């Protein structure tokens, strides 16, 4: 993919939920016509997804060190990757994947 | 067997990092030299000269020489101490195993 990830040409499949319809009380005399009234209605619940990853070991006879994903040491107004005073979380930058190092 | 044309073992540096041991290897090579001309000797240093009184010491001076590897990057390359350092919350050794080989 040309954003990034991994192309599957049979992806995960994507799941589909609805809210049953139900009728609000219909005429008592018989009409063709669908039924345009509903009770007004949502669901909640708890949702759970569990993916196993295939890890690939770093094996490196590289002398110097690497380098590393750190959180900054200095102080700050409030902890990066946490809430602030309101319960906002937030995410201060984009963490990408390639630290380690290979020769080409 | 062994001789003076068949040499007395193999050059051993790596680091096997597995589950919870790590086994860090090592060869260094070495010169002994001929310490005072093959004798003991008593040393000590008096308060009558220009030293002090804290300063005062009474010894031996041996020929023998020693190995001393009491040092951490005796026994780790930068990048194997990052290994530890960053992944794990503690190490203790455990048992070592010592070689003199190729003696000229």
């Amino acid at each position: 993919p040309l954003m990034g990830g991994f192309g599957l040409k049979h992806p995960p499949p994507q799941i589909l939920i609805k809210n049953t319809p139900v009728p609000a009380d219909p005429p008592t005399t018989f009409s063709q016509a669908k039924l345009a009234s509903f009770i007004t209605q949502y669901s909640t619940g708890q949702v759970s997804v569990e993916i196993e990853w295939e890890l690939q070991k770093e094996n490196s006879k590289r002398w110097n060190p690497e380098i590393q994903y750190t959180s900054n040491y200095y102080k700050s107004t409030n902890v990066d990757f946490a809430v602030n005073t309101d319960g906002t979380y937030s995410e201060p930058r984009p963490i990408g994947t390639r630290y380690l190092t290979r020769n080409l | 067997a062994d001789g003076v044309g068949s040499s007395s073992g193999n050059w051993h540096c790596d680091s096997t990092w597995l589950g919870d041991r790590v086994i860090t290897t090592s060869t260094r090579t070495w010169a002994l030299p001929t310490y005072n001309n093959h004798l003991y000797k008593q040393i000590s240093n008096g308060t009558s000269g220009g030293s002090t009184n804290d300063n005062t010491y009474f010894g031996y001076s041996t020929p023998w020489g020693y190995f001393d590897f009491n040092r951490f990057h005796c026994h780790f390359s930068p990048r194997d101490w990052q290994r530890l350092i960053n992944n794990n919350w503690g190490f203790r050794p455990k048992r070592l195993n010592f070689k003199l080989f190729n003696i000229q």
